[PDB]
């Protein structure tokens, strides 16, 4: 109360930003601001002394100079990349015929979080994580699993260690706050899509040689490894070549699950198919099987993007309604593009 | 810039943003989006500009006060001055013609290559007869140890330039600052590069009409920003043409009918043996024999310092990664 | 000024023209701006001292089987603080290149510095990480300082090493940083080469290879003197360890012959270390005095590799 | 509040002792001194002073090149600060508390033991050097597959008796603008003998040290300062290191300190690495877990199981939790998982063999 | 006026910027060529009158904020977009008249329609392409239908300094992701690696491979999570890359369109467009100018009567003759 | 330098020697005897190497026995630490060259500021290469420098790029290869100058002997076979001893004489 307007005229007129640095023991605050401006601040109020820690930044009187008050200022690069939110509205419903690829991840990603009981009643402590993989191109599919991962808990997406091979090391670091800001964030989820560190050979900009995007890499996992590191963010990881990982990646995490894609059988083409025309309204003469029937190796996004080619011409006339005498002949589209393209 | 009625925002000369209520008695007419504003001593008041102005650097002539050296000796170079001739005579002598033939005159200009050189020295050239500017200028002769000083150079550049146009200027080796480049310390070169960036946002001011010729030199093209080669920056490319075989035989000519020759003298040998590699350089090759005449004691140069300037420089056949078809 | 400001003054005030051309710390106080005295010295903490030690606490006595090379090496040290007087009569100039080399061990960092002892001049300590320099220019000035602090203390002692860290300039670019730095060298050469005030302090440089460097450094005033020191031998590698182990207690039969018979490839700082777990397994026996049975067990237990299995033999 | 509120009541005592003390900026670090009265000292400011002392400070008791605090009026001698440097990937790489004791062990007797009595039994009794001493040793050599890496420094972290340790992280150790390491190596050592003693771990000890050179272009040049730079600070004489060292890696290369370790270092030992006996201990990691069913076997699965180092087996008896709850087991039977461990063996040594020995080889 | 002249010299004055406000009343502003204060109100302009990045004006004495100002940050980054390229329109382009009808349904459709998407059911397109010759247009068609629509325009990196100008450092691309989210409906575009000489088929690859993942990682970001709709990327090459395209695409996620080489169609009007501004006769004929000119490129047009004019301006005439044109019909078509 | 009359001391090489006086000299003090013939003066020179040695105190040597003005540039400090752009420095030295004209530089050291900027990498290069703009600017003149003397030497002469290597800013090519034994027959008579002995010599003995070095690499030597043989106490020594010690010293010498030669 009178507290409020006592120590504003302390406080008072105004008070600059400094950058807390360092302490003496004693708790006076040692710290280099623009320019190299120290001070010491042994002040009762607001502190919480410890937390504001080495590192970080302060505000600071005119005279003299003594830090009333600290904030979290982010916004930055590091909170923006993780964020936000998302949730998109997929399911898990989507992909049918695979849920005895999904069932394995079930647990895996039910486990963590909901339903935490008999891993504890167990008290065997399966927290390993997750691994992915598939063919050819593969993981919106598995997308389309983490779409719903998304009812649960929080999740960021990462591609690649891209931000490393920018320019030279650099470290890990901006991975490292991306991993320990999941910390701050714990509970979480964090997964990298289609790890391309050697399995992709040139980069952009600056970098190299191999051994410090091979340590980045190897940081990567040995400060997930880690020493020693209860936090999750249940780290997700995919690349859809197996070879060019550093095998050394399963044992420590994660172990038990790497998750092998199969290839798109007939029925499962059947049953990928219509949750895509359900909404396009086909024509009589439209069939979903005897097309895909015919057609061998697909791809689940080929056959929801043979869908699109129709979305062209009926929208050209401006039609609300799919028509096989175009989706057969405007395959030949689609079929071209895979065949020649 | 002026913000709003009676206040205005400026920097001083020690580059800091100020906001400050005008004199009373003059508002606006003389005052300009960019000018130098005389700052009160104290207060820092917004008071008066300069006339404008004295400026500051440089400022211009290097032809009445010297040097100038006559083109006129080397024509190897007319089909390379055949962009010079249309792209400077003309569009500083008449803006009318540009409205008149519905096409608008480029600011680019280019040259590379060096060596063998030209370049500079050819910027030497229509010092003669056009009479406007020339700076001399580098990318790493501007470079300060304050980052403000490049407005304080190239924003006063292009205000001492236009209105004391007609007017040119030629940047000598500006690929001194087209380097890529991050780090902080450099973020005042950064800055210079926002400055070479502030110069080329308040270059295009010159459109249209009075003045400017910018004409441009780089020995390599690589870290040349695509901002830097922008359409209405640089659209027209010199390169360097080699001498040949006309240029040889003029860059023969052009060399022995100062110095003393001989009857003895067939260049016209030398406009193949030699000619099978340079290239060169050749003008300072036809001072070497010139250069070899000091050994004497001698009068005209013989045919053994011809060859002693071919056998000096240069070699060689070889090679392992050249003659392998 | 420390400001960077310039001024433009009546002349000083207090002191006078009488020196000098302009040089260091000449005290003013702010708007004063006149020059009282001129106060010595240069700088600067460490950049200023690099090592400055009283000498390495032991002397080489201890230490042999490289005598008669070190005997040739003390000289270069040794004969400039005394011999030259030997070259006053025919008209020498003593030794200013010495290199020290060789995989350790050898052991030069205890024997390079262990000579220091028998200098008794003022011993400065140089390496690779003094040469990893933040900026560019400190360390030419450096060596520009060291060499001032050098002649300035002459006589003194100057030993360098991890010549290496900075011994190749690649040769093409782009880039290295050393390249540069290498001029700090190159001024070492023109302060040697090019310039004759480099004549006292003799300096000394090591490497653990001399693999690849700028070879042109092949003179008196840059590095002259390549003493390749091999794997110590039976007469070393028996006293090596035997003055290792003089600090220790022996039961009053050792071969030293077993050891320096078998030993192969094996460095002077492992048979520091061989009595080492000898003396280890010695402290977890509870044993009052170490044997050789604990002895030679100590030889296969340090080195070699192993376990693996004993077996298709036994 | 009531913390609150007692919180802004002394700012009267804080202001009232704010005066005094408070023109102590700013940190700077002498240079020379001439005679008794005379100082000059050097700042970041880009302030440098030749300047005398406020009467607190006597001459004897201070060092050349020492920060210290002064008023800036006077530019008096307020009192010297020992710390210099550095920032916080220091106080990321240095680490304290404990966790993850001994007890952890997968049954791993003496090649623990033998790497026992090189750290701890010696800091147990420093005093066990008086008698019989000689020396504690000097470094170490560790590798082989991950199990069991840094979990020794992690028994050694719960197990420190005396201060805390600090790890090593190794992509901080290469950096851009050359030399940043370079100083945290050399300034770490007497930020750790800051600590008196308190023992250091290196891990990506090959990243780091990286070995040996190719003709050009470097590249490995800047870092083949650290290695030889760590060199130097392995030839430093002093002390070294009081904190002796503990060393874990992969492969044998690097070569440069891996074949400096016999020009200084000691104790080359070895994982430790998977065991026909063990795996019952590894699989005794799990013995108090869960309830194990009176039926369920050791042996019988320990016998089926080569190569199994510690990584997956323990996961092996989890995977048995795993299908558990998938198939609402309420505890679980050998039966149950040995059937998808000779799958997850299979199945995970179908496309990786693990080759531990061909990564060192 | 000396009251203000007395005022202003015991304090100053400056400009401040407000990076966030305080429940305490306080505002989060930078002293620009020094290190940040954070002051308080300032009674007149409350704190949710303005918002974070704003100009003001920093009071000199209280080192309070005095007035309100605009500030710029994206007429930084559209100057340094416009910079590249201009836009003209539909009647300054010609010969696309094919692609026009297949681009103008991916554009349009999400800016008027959408309600309409799910009666088909299908969300945005997610991008598009034009290869074949590069090449003249695509980036006009590009900032153009931009312009079409009035949506914003944006490019790819961006040389050296529109990097850490947006942030400090990261992944890069989120920020310039989070530019989209502030305007929108936005078009961002590839520019340009439309050649077939930034291959190199290794040392080109990473270089593009990024290029490619500004897309990639883009369209993760788009289709992938977050959202909505509005957002477009463009893509150019010739041959490889666009094999290497297949690489990235079975069926995901793009729109396939060529670019076509130029026809006598275009080479009409398309010189007409230009020759709006040119003073000439009727008497020009249009079959030879044309016919004249087979291959060569869009930028074939551009110097048709530049450089005839460049005779015609040193030769000083108002109006120009076709054998001037003929001229550098045979000019602009020597070199090749 | 000690001599000017180190001129005659160092040996090698006549037209190296000879050359390099018509190429600086006679342009000081008789500028009509290239208007005679009409030949511009040459501003500048180059040496290069090294093959054989000398580059550096030939230089030395020069300057103390042309005398007339002079002035050498250290080669390090240049590089100014913050704020590298003292290529201003440059211009700041060449206007007092246009002031006190005439006066003559020497240049060691013009490689590794002659930086390539080849595949551009990092910062610490882009301050090289533009202190690289203004040398060139200096020489590119809108000036005329021809009263100073532009004196270049350094390990090579390749990474200068080409903007350098021709002639104005590199006005002639100068360089040392192994010196004749000869002419190595003359380098040890200025090493057995000052070493006096006992009376017995053959110059040509360690001339045939020892083969295929350099002035300093045989002196050197030389003085540390008296000093390896004044390890005897003794005083004066015969050949005896330098026919060995030369001979056994130099050959681990030039076990290191590897990988000298480098390209034009």
């Amino acid at each position: 109360e009178e507290e409020r307007s006592k120590v504003d005229d302390l406080r008072g007129t105004p008070m600059s930003v400094g950058t807390l640095e360092e302490i003496i023991d004693d708790n006076h605050a040692i710290v280099s601001t623009s320019v190299g401006s120290e001070h010491y601040v042994s002040i009762l109020s607001f502190v919480d002394k410890d937390l504001l820690e080495p590192g970080c930044s302060v505000l600071l009187n005119h005279k003299v100079h003594a830090v009333i008050g600290v904030l979290m200022d982010d916004t930055d690069p590091l909170v923006t990349v993780m964020k936000v939110e998302k949730a998109p509205q997929e399911t898990y419903a989507d992909i049918g015929g695979l849920d005895n690829q999904i069932q394995e991840i079930k647990e895996s990603v039910e486990l963590p979080l909901t339903h935490p009981e008999y891993y504890e009643e167990m008290g065997i402590k399966p927290p390993k994580g997750v691994i992915l993989y598939g063919p050819p191109g593969t993981g919106k599919t598995l997308l389309a699993k983490a779409v719903a991962n998304q009812t649960s808990a929080t999740f960021l997406r990462v591609v690649g260690s891209e931000l490393i091979q920018k320019y030279l090391g650099d470290g890990p670091k901006l991975v490292r706050e991306l991993f320990r800001v999941a910390e701050e964030h714990a509970p979480s989820i964090v997964f990298i899509d289609e790890i391309d560190a050697i399995g992709t050979k040139r980069y952009d900009s600056n970098s190299g040689g191999e051994r410090e995007i091979q340590r980045t890499m190897l940081e990567l996992l040995n400060q997930l490894d880690g020493f020693d590191s209860r936090g999750d963010v249940k780290v997700i990881m995919a690349t859809n070549r197996i070879e060019t990982l550093d095998p050394a990646l399963i044992r420590p995490g994660r172990i038990d699950r790497k998750i092998e894609f199969p290839l798109p059988d007939e029925k499962t083409k059947k049953r990928i198919f219509q949750i895509h025309t359900s909404r396009m309204t086909l024509a009589d003469d439209v069939t979903l099987d005897d097309l895909i029937m015919a057609k061998d190796d697909l791809s689940g996004a080929d056959i929801k993007a043979i869908c699109t080619e129709a979305g062209l011409m009926a929208l050209r006339e401006r039609r609300m309604k799919v028509t096989n005498e175009d989706f057969k002949k405007s395959k030949e589209n689609v079929l071209y593009k895979k065949q020649e393209g | 810039e002026a913000v709003d009625q009676n206040t205005a925002i400026v920097g001083s000369t020690t580059g800091s943003n100020y906001y400050v209520r005008i004199l009373s008695t003059i508002d606006r007419e003389l005052l300009k989006p960019n000018a130098s504003v005389a700052l009160h001593k104290h207060s820092n008041a917004l008071v008066d500009v300069l006339p404008p102005e004295a400026d500051s650097s440089i400022m211009m002539l290097t032809s009445d006060q010297k040097p100038d050296v006559m083109y006129a000796d080397i024509g190897g170079m007319d089909i390379q001055k055949q962009e010079v001739r249309e792209a400077v005579e003309l569009p500083l002598t008449h803006f009318e013609l540009y409205k008149q033939i519905g096409i608008d005159p480029p600011r680019g200009v280019l040259m590379y290559g060096p060596p063998g050189c030209g370049k500079t020295m050819l910027a030497k050239a229509v010092a003669h007869h056009t009479t406007a500017a020339f700076i001399r200028v580098v990318g790493s002769e501007f470079v300060q140890k304050y980052l403000g000083e490049g407005p304080r150079m190239v924003r006063d550049v292009f205000r001492l330039a236009k209105e004391n146009a007609p007017a040119i200027i030629f940047i000598d080796e500006i690929d001194a600052i087209a380097t890529k480049r991050f780090d902080a310390q450099t973020g005042a070169d950064r800055e210079v590069q926002r400055i070479l960036l502030e110069l080329l946002n308040q270059m295009d001011g010159f459109d249209q009409n009075v003045n400017v010729k910018v004409i441009m030199a780089t020995n390599r093209a690589d870290t040349l920003d695509p901002a830097l080669l922008r359409p209405g920056r640089l659209d027209r490319k010199i390169e360097f043409p080699l001498p040949d075989r006309r240029q040889k035989r003029l860059i023969f000519s052009t060399i022995t009918s100062k110095m003393n020759l001989s009857e003895e003298v067939d260049l016209e040998d030398y406009v193949a043996r030699p000619d099978k590699i340079s290239g060169a350089d050749i003008n300072s090759i036809c001072q070497e024999s010139g250069m070899l005449a000091v050994r004497e004691n001698r009068y005209i140069v013989l045919a053994k310092d011809f060859e002693k300037a071919y056998k000096t420089v240069i070699k060689k056949d070889e090679q392992e990664h050249e003659f392998y078809k | 000024t420390s400001t960077r400001q310039t001024y433009f003054l009546p002349v000083i005030g207090l002191v006078d023209a009488e020196k000098l051309k302009p040089g260091d710390l000449v005290g003013v106080n702010k708007d004063s701006y006149l020059i009282l005295e001129t106060l010595p010295t240069e700088y600067d903490s460490r950049v200023k001292a690099m090592e400055v030690d009283e000498r390495p606490t032991e002397q080489y006595s201890d230490i042999g089987g490289l005598d008669k090379q070190i005997q040739e090496l003390v000289e270069a040290i040794v004969l400039p603080m005394n011999h030259k007087e030997k070259f006053e009569n025919l008209g020498i100039q003593p030794p200013k290149g010495v290199l020290m080399y060789g995989p350790p061990g050898t052991g030069k960092t205890l024997l390079a510095r262990a000579c220091a002892a028998q200098t008794k001049a003022t011993f400065l300590k140089l390496a690779g990480p003094q040469l990893v320099q933040m900026f560019i220019g400190d360390g030419a000035k450096l060596v520009r300082d060291a060499f001032a602090l050098a002649k300035e203390k002459a006589p003194s002692i100057i030993f360098i090493d991890e010549l290496d860290a900075i011994g190749t300039k690649r040769f093409d670019s782009e880039k290295a940083g050393d390249r540069e730095v290498q001029r700090t060298m190159l001024e070492l050469l023109n302060q040697l080469d090019g310039f004759q005030p480099n004549t006292q302090v003799k300096v000394i440089a090591a490497t653990n290879r001399v693999d690849i460097l700028d070879p042109a450094l092949l003179r008196s005033g840059r590095l002259d003197r390549k003493i390749e020191f091999p794997m110590p031998n039976e007469e070393a590698r028996a006293r090596i360890m035997q003055i290792h182990s003089r600090k220790m207690n022996v039961s009053p039969d050792v071969n030293y012959e077993e050891l320096a018979r078998c030993t192969d490839d094996f460095n002077g700082a492992q048979c520091k270390a061989v009595c080492v777990e000898a003396g280890m397994i010695a402290l977890r026996r509870g044993a009052t005095e170490l044997t050789h049975e604990d002895y030679m067990e100590g030889i296969l237990e340090v080195q070699a590799k192993k376990k693996a299995n004993l077996q298709y033999y036994a | 509040a009531p913390p609150a509120l007692w919180d802004l009541a002394a700012d009267k005592q804080t202001l009232q002792s704010e005066q005094p003390l408070q023109v102590a900026r700013c940190t700077k670090i002498i240079n020379a001194d001439s005679e008794d009265p005379k100082y000059i000292i050097n700042v970041k400011q880009f302030a440098k002073f030749v300047v005398d002392l406020s009467d607190q400070v006597a001459p004897t008791d201070i060092e050349e090149g020492m920060r210290v605090g002064v008023d800036r009026n006077k530019y008096q001698i307020h009192i010297p600060l020992p710390p210099k440097i550095d920032p916080t990937v220091t106080m990321m790489q240095v680490e304290e508390k404990p966790d993850v004791t001994y007890s952890d062990v997968g049954g791993c007797k003496e090649q623990i033991e033998k790497l026992r009595e090189v750290v701890e039994t010696p800091l147990l009794h420093p005093e066990r050097f008086v008698n019989l001493g000689i020396e504690p040793p000097k470094g170490v050599l560790l590798f082989g597959p991950p199990g069991t890496g840094k979990t020794l420094c992690a028994r050694a972290v719960a197990n420190r008796t005396d201060a805390c340790f600090i790890r090593v992280i190794g992509s901080e150790l290469v950096q851009k603008y050359v030399g940043e390491g370079a100083r945290m190596v050399r300034e770490l050592f007497e930020m750790a003998r800051t600590k008196k003693a308190c023992l250091i771990f290196f891990d990506e000890i090959d990243a780091i040290g990286g070995a040996r050179f190719d003709d050009g272009a470097g590249g490995d040049n800047e870092v083949q300062r650290t290695m030889l730079e760590l060199i130097n600070q392995l030839d430093g004489f002093d002390p070294r290191g009081n904190i002796k060292v503990l060393m874990a890696t992969n492969r044998p290369d690097t070569l440069d300190p891996a074949l400096m370790r016999p020009g200084r270092l000691d104790r080359k030992i070895e994982f430790s690495l998977p065991d026909l006996e063990g795996r019952t201990h590894i699989f005794k990691i799990h013995a108090r877990s869960m309830s194990v069913e009176r039926d369920i076997r050791f042996e019988l699965l320990a016998r089926l199981c080569p190569n199994s180092t510690g990584a997956e087996i323990r996961s092996v008896c989890t995977e048995a939790g795993m299908f558990a709850i998938r198939a609402r087991r309420k505890i679980a039977t050998e039966k149950d998982f040995l059937e998808a461990v000779n799958k997850v063996i299979k199945s995970y040594a179908k496309f990786s063999a693990t080759p531990r020995y061909m990564t060192y080889n | 006026l000396r009251e203000e002249l007395q005022l202003l010299q015991e304090q100053g004055s400056y400009v401040g910027e407000v990076v966030r406000a305080m429940d305490k009343k306080k505002v989060l502003v930078k002293v620009h060529p020094e290190g940040k204060f954070v002051v308080d109100v300032d009674k007149n302009i409350d704190i949710n009158d303005v918002t974070p990045n704003c100009r003001v004006a920093l009071r000199n004495d209280s080192y309070t904020l005095h007035k309100i100002l605009p500030n710029k940050v994206d007429p930084l980054v559209s100057l340094m977009m416009v910079e590249k390229v201009p836009d003209s329109t539909y009647e300054m382009i010609g010969g696309l008249d094919k692609q026009i009808k297949e681009i103008k349904e991916v554009i349009e459709l999400p800016v008027k329609h959408p309600e309409l998407f799910e009666a088909l059911g299908i969300a945005q397109p997610k991008g598009v392409l034009l290869y074949g010759p590069p090449g003249t247009g695509k980036t006009l068609l590009a900032r153009a239908v931009a312009h079409h629509t009035d949506c914003t325009f944006i490019r790819v990196s961006g040389s050296e300094l529109v990097q850490k100008f947006i942030g400090e450092g990261a992944r890069m691309v989120r920020e310039l992701f989070v530019m989209a989210r502030e305007h929108a409906p936005s078009i961002i575009f590839m520019d340009e690696i439309d050649s077939i000489g930034s291959s190199r088929l290794e040392g080109g690859s990473g270089g593009d491979s990024e290029v490619q993942r500004t897309m990639l990682e883009l369209l993760n970001q788009l289709d992938g999570f977050e959202a909505t709709k509005n957002i477009k990327v463009i893509m150019a090459t010739n041959r490889i890359d666009i094999l290497d395209s297949a690489l990235l695409r079975p069926g995901r996620i793009d729109r396939k369109i060529e670019f076509p080489p130029p026809n006598e169609e275009a080479r009409l009007d398309i010189l007409k467009i230009h020759s709006r501004k040119m003073n000439l006769t009727r008497g020009i004929n249009l079959r030879k100018i044309a016919e004249l000119m087979p291959g060569a490129s869009g930028a074939e047009v551009k110097g048709v009567c530049t450089e005839a004019g460049m005779y015609a301006l040193r030769e000083r005439r108002v109006h120009v003759t076709q054998e001037d044109f003929e001229m550098a019909v045979a000019k602009v078509m020597q070199k090749d | 330098d000690p001599g000017n009359v180190s001129y005659s001391e160092i040996g090698g090489l006549s037209e190296q020697i000879r050359e390099l006086r018509e190429v600086i000299e006679l342009p000081l003090t008789n500028p009509e005897l290239f208007q005679r013939v009409g030949i511009i003066p040459p501003k500048g020179c180059l040496l290069y190497g090294p093959p054989g040695t000398g580059k550096t105190l030939l230089a030395r040597a020069v300057a103390s026995q042309l005398d007339c003005n002079f002035l050498k540039v250290v080669s390090s400090s240049i590089v100014d630490k913050y704020i590298g752009e003292s290529a201003r420095l440059i211009r700041e030295m060449f206007n007092y060259a246009r002031d006190h004209q005439p006066c003559i530089i020497f240049m060691d050291e013009i490689d590794a500021i002659g930086g390539r900027r080849f595949s551009e990498g990092t910062s610490a290069d882009r301050e090289i290469q533009r202190t690289l703009m203004e040398l060139l600017n200096q020489m590119d003149g809108f000036d005329t420098l021809h009263r100073v003397k532009m004196i270049m030497a350094t390990n090579r002469p390749d990474t200068l790029d080409p903007a350098l290597l021709r002639p104005g800013r590199l006005d002639r090519k100068i360089h040392i290869d192994l010196p004749n034994e000869q002419a190595r027959l003359d380098i040890l008579k200025i090493h057995a100058g000052p070493i006096t002995k006992h009376g017995e010599i053959d110059y040509e003995a360690i001339v045939k002997l020892s083969d295929g070095f350099n002035g300093a690499d045989l002196r050197n030597v030389c003085t540390e076979a008296g000093m390896f043989a004044i390890r005897a106490d003794h005083d004066f020594v015969v050949q005896e001893d330098f026919m060995k010690a030369v001979r056994k010293v130099a050959d681990s010498k030039k076990l290191e004489s590897k990988l000298d030669y480098k390209p034009v």
